[PDB]
């Protein structure tokens, strides 16, 4: 459940979760002095039992604490883009809002919901998309290009 | 959904082998995986290398993984099905523990057997009354099915 | 002197000790690192569970070498 | 009433305590989400009131935790001695069993 | 540009923005690094108290610039 | 004469403030001779005012002690040069510093208050009558603090 992302420089294991082995997400310390994602200790209390994984002291739902010192330092290391050709760095905390605007990243269409990378969705107007929608040439009619054959009963302009 | 921790792990074990413990996942399974521990210094089993087999539940890491000995062994903890009596992988399991720390204990296991909690009552019987006995016949079975495989 | 200690998650932790220290001490110089007290350790070594009473140059254990921490509740 | 002692390399910010300025004895967090000496931010809501330090935020001396994972990473950290031609250096731990058999 | 700020420990953050960031921004991306809500800060520059609506290029900030950071003006 | 102290002077010799001059006395440690400058678009510009500033036995638990030894107009800053301010008037962190409180006194030159007053005859004069109580504030800047 925690933070799956490509680090660098790599993770340290101060900030690895113990059960899952990622960037912790929301992190939080037990009084025993253990680090985990709330999500992945809170199973490990509902399923392995009442107890911190790691020393096998006692422990439940309500003391533990979220480590928020800890949560900060996490989202500010260094992280690169998963898309493909991206090779861009950043702090985790913006991964979510590079991903909106990733240059090399993957976008399903508006209207063919074929997937498409971003630089070509706008070069996917002109050159047809296949429900892209066609002004007649020579009789100045709104019609998707789909249904062109249909369309081709209409060019007898009167005056 | 080949949950990263698994992944994380496999690729850890083949990239920083524990001295003496070889683990591979199956070409087919990822989630099964073709162990082979050595019989560690001083012990009976000195000079063996075991097979075992260590398949990962999809519970997994919230409950163990299910371990057992394809090579014949004699030990007073391994029963002839090779299920191996050991507290890791029955009750009080840990999500912190991994493969690692699994196939360690087992090695760990065969130079500190165990009779008083036994699985092969015939073995551990015969290892509390006449241990030189049991001992001696647990190098000879090590020799006989633990060599050239 | 400065041996090695892989710990339940992974992580490779060193202790600087001296030969003539005991097991005792240095599941001590662990929980200090760690947080994980004595009795809930267990250290192996070439296969070997290293016992509480012996020292280290009773193990031959030597510059470098790297013990692996694993845990208890046994006998079940 | 933090570490008062000379850490090398010289101690960074993080385990640094703002109210007393030196590393974080016993160190606890708030849940507002930083951190102090216990004694320290014990004596700010005895004193300065029931609000944290940094943020002007609620706080009790109920909802302070303490940050053991902190607390060893400090102990951890090397240090020198502090009696006058030492230069032995240590982690911070065993500051106190080194001055007990120190030599100035 | 980077831009330097000191919080209320003395200790120097650096920040990346550009002068058309608003103060808003400022202190959003110092709640990030240091906790302390946009509502509890007040940033202070050439002893010139900044205020949230307007842009980091209306108090003309520069390259190396080093802001201040105190508490809220709850005057009593 | 406690650690905290001896750090938090040590970093601000070393990290002088534009405009802010803050030494320890050579008998008394606690004894601060400061000087703030008039901030930029005041009505103090060009203005140079000493203060004394103290810390008490109590410090950093309690706020420092601070006094205005130079005349200035200012509706928060009363005859004897005491001083309505937040920090060091009420509500106080342990957290803030010497650096801390002049930048706050400083942004209190910058930004009088009428509404949250302590001089009460400036102050309505300030409120009333803005333009003629930022002329006398330049006129107090201009008397009083220059070359001394
Ligand atoms: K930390
Ligand atoms: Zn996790
Ligand atoms: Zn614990
Ligand atoms: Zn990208
Ligand atoms: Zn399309
Ligand atoms: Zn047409
Ligand atoms: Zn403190
Ligand atoms: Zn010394």
């Amino acid at each position: 459940q925690g933070y799956d992302v490509e680090f660098d420089p790599p993770l340290e294991s101060k900030y690895e979760c113990p059960i899952c082995l990622m960037g912790l997400r929301s992190a939080v310390q037990t009084p025993c002095g253990h680090r985990f994602c709330d999500s992945c200790i809170r199973k490990s209390i509902r399923d392995t039992g009442q107890k911190c994984p790691v020393d096998n002291e006692v422990l439940l739902e309500e003391q533990l604490f979220p480590d928020n010192f800890a949560k900060r330092e996490i989202l500010s290391l260094t992280v690169k883009c998963s898309n493909f050709g991206c090779s861009e760095k950043m702090e985790l905390r913006q991964l979510e809002k590079h991903l909106s605007q990733c240059r090399f990243a993957t976008a399903p269409c508006p209207q063919c919901q074929e997937s498409v990378p971003m630089s070509h969705l706008d070069e996917h107007k002109s050159q047809h998309c296949l429900q892209r929608i066609m002004t007649c040439p020579d009789c100045a009619g709104s019609f998707v290009y789909a249904v062109k054959q249909s369309h081709e009963q209409f060019c007898p302009f009167a005056n | 959904g080949l949950p990263r921790r698994i992944i994380k792990e496999t690729q850890r074990l083949l990239a920083e082998p524990v001295p003496g413990i070889k683990a591979e996942p199956d070409e087919s399974n990822a989630r099964y995986f073709h162990v082979v521990i050595a019989g560690p210094q001083d012990s009976p089993f000195e000079g063996g290398t075991f097979k075992l087999e260590l398949f990962l539940p999809e519970e997994y890491p919230m409950a163990a993984p299910k371990v057992r000995f394809m090579t014949k062994i004699y030990h007073p903890n391994v029963d002839k099905l090779g299920r191996i009596k050991l507290d890791i992988l029955t009750d009080q399991w840990s999500p912190a523990l991994q493969i690692r720390t699994v196939l360690l204990s087992i090695q760990a296991l065969l130079s500190a057997p165990n009779p008083d909690d036994p699985l092969a009552n015939d073995v551990a019987e015969q290892w509390k009354t006449n241990e030189a006995q049991a001992i001696e016949t647990a190098r000879a079975w090590t020799r006989l099915y633990a060599m050239n495989n | 002197m400065q041996i090695f200690v892989k710990t339940l998650t992974g992580k490779t932790i060193t202790l600087e000790v001296e030969p003539s220290d005991t097991i005792e001490n240095v599941k001590a110089k662990i929980q200090d690192k760690e947080g994980i007290p004595p009795d809930q350790q267990r250290l192996i070594f070439a296969g070997k569970q290293l016992e509480d009473g012996r020292t280290l140059s009773d193990y031959n254990i030597q510059k470098e070498s790297t013990l692996h921490l694993v845990l208890r509740l046994r006998g079940g």
